[PDB]
């Protein structure tokens, strides 16, 4: 999970780096 | 992502902050 891995919190942009495919 | 939150548009806003090409990333629309 990317989006609710964090969605109510704030967890790194490491994660959102997946998201370019 | 760094400060911001990642529910609602502030997740595709964040999408066009990683890449920012169309159609590159989620873009609900």
């Amino acid at each position: 999970g990317i989006v609710e891995q964090c969605c109510t919190s704030i967890c790194s942009l490491y994660q959102l780096e997946n998201y370019c495919n | 992502f760094v400060n911001q939150h990642l529910c609602g548009s502030h997740l595709v806003e964040a999408l066009e902050l990683v890449c920012g090409e169309r159609g590159g990333f989620y873009t609900p629309k």
